[PDB]
RNA sequence: UCUGGGUCGGGGUUUCGUACGUAGCAGAGCAGCUCCCUCGCUGCGAUCUAUUGAAAGUCAGCCCUCGACACAAGGGUUUGU
RNA sequence: AGAUCUUGGUGGUAGUAGCAAAUAUUCAAACGAGAACUUUGAAGGCCGAAGUGGAGAAGGGUUCCAUGUGAACAGCAGUUGA
């Protein structure tokens, strides 16, 4: 239903921002049950939460 | 059925079209439209503008 | 109608048929064709169907 | 193992975005 | 039939002309949905996200002039809805729009 | 209706000004490769030339199509000397 | 019956003025009776390190954090909330 808590916890576990947290839209219900950082940790290992890569800011044009 | 004129771009100007420019030096030009006129006023060379007659004849 | 402005015979010399959808500069299609010659659209027209 | 039916649907799940986004690595269930 | 699918091209430029900058792209999606409601007769029109990406590909004000879509009147025998049929509209990539008709497409 | 009107496509007009790519013993030159060549070829290089009045837009309140496609004898509210 | 009387209540105005400072939203899905506003994902944007970022002092005082509700409040709405 609502994943405001899980996005906040996943950010803290991944040591990234909420910008870079990817909660799988297919497994909304599975993520919704994870109400603790330990269940979040297993979600990240299993692949239901992915830390997205940094937005590209290339310096090739400057180089 | 009047005199038939030719522009800065070499195009044929039918009566009732375009403008006429008489400089102080005594020479008179006729233009077909403000595109051709402002090209001439900014001293652009018609031999380097591709759609101009003098370019087509040159190349 | 008694003034000389009226009862004056009209004798036309020329009727403008240039394009009014912009700054038209050609009276007819045929005048435009003779001035510009064949174009790319007409080249492939004479090339695809021969 | 991979067959044609498995491959054609695998292309969908690994794509989680448009051009220029990282591909999905895995989706593993474990109880 | 009534599960038909067809391939159209839409002059977005014609339907957008006159809309302000900050509303051109949103209007293009309201015009695309309004288009499908006309050529398919359905009120339920689902717009594919890859089509929404193409509409927003060049930003909010520099909308593409022409788009190639594919209307698909599928069946909504999935839940209790007033509309028994919906039109899913997708995005067809094309390199040229010259001599492109509205073609019926088989399944 | 002896159909109609739409959406595309095509043609016309028109706007700007000659697209991408490819080719050139074109190009200020520069950096390499010479058993070599007896006068050369390999790269980088704004730009120039041809392809190319080309490319792109063009009614949304421009003109004409008869080409493609689907759609249109359907809905609701009322009205009597 | 009056005191620009006191207190309380109610009208027209009037479904009117107005809900116009700081560029901007869109598609799909989920839960849900109900989605312009909630959540997720995909886009397009903004702040642009003298920030719309991360932390404190004063001041607040429990607003913090979970779960639940949808009466009233959040000048539209809300499945959301200080
Ligand atoms: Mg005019
Ligand atoms: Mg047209
Ligand atoms: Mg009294
Ligand atoms: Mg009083
Ligand atoms: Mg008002
Ligand atoms: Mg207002
Ligand atoms: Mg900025
Ligand atoms: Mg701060
Ligand atoms: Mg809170
Ligand atoms: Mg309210």
């Amino acid at each position: 239903s609502m994943l405001r808590l899980q996005k906040r916890l996943a950010s803290s576990v991944l040591r990234c921002g909420k910008k870079k947290v990817w909660l799988d839209p297919n497994e909304t219900n599975e993520i919704a049950n994870a109400n603790s950082r330990q269940q979040i940790r297993k979600l990240i290992k299993d692949g239901l939460i992915i830390r997205k890569p940094v937005t590209v800011h290339s310096r090739a044009r400057c180089r | 059925m009047k005199v038939e004129l030719c522009s800065f771009s070499g195009y044929k100007i039918y009566p009732g079209h375009g403008r006429r420019y008489a400089r102080t030096d005594g020479k008179v030009f006729q233009f077909l439209n403000a595109k051709c006129e402002s090209a001439f006023l900014s001293k652009r060379n018609p031999r380097q503008i591709n759609w101009t007659v003098l370019y087509r004849r040159k190349h | 109608q008694t003034k000389r402005r009226a009862l004056e015979k009209i004798d036309l010399k020329f009727i403008d048929t240039t394009s009014k959808f912009g700054h038209g500069r050609f009276q007819t299609m045929e005048e435009k064709k003779a001035f510009m010659g064949p174009l790319k659209k007409d080249r492939i027209a004479k090339e695809e169907g021969a | 193992i991979m067959n044609q039916e498995k491959l054609a649907k695998l292309q969908a799940q690994v794509r989680i975005g448009g051009k220029g986004t990282a591909r999905r690595k895995k989706k593993v269930v474990h109880r | 039939n009534e599960v038909v699918t067809r391939e159209y091209t839409i002059n977005i430029h014609k339907r957008i002309h006159g809309v302000g900058f900050k509303k051109r792209a949103p209007r293009a999606l309201k015009e695309i949905r309004k288009f499908a409601m006309k050529e398919m007769g359905t009120p339920d029109v689902r717009i594919d996200t890859r089509l929404n990406k193409a509409v927003w590909a060049k930003g909010i004000r520099n909308v593409p002039y022409r788009i190639r879509v594919r209307l698909s009147r599928k069946r909504n025998e999935d839940e209790d809805s007033p509309n028994k049929l919906y039109t899913l509209v997708t995005y067809v990539p094309v390199t040229t729009f010259k001599n492109l008709q509205t073609v019926n497409v088989d399944e």
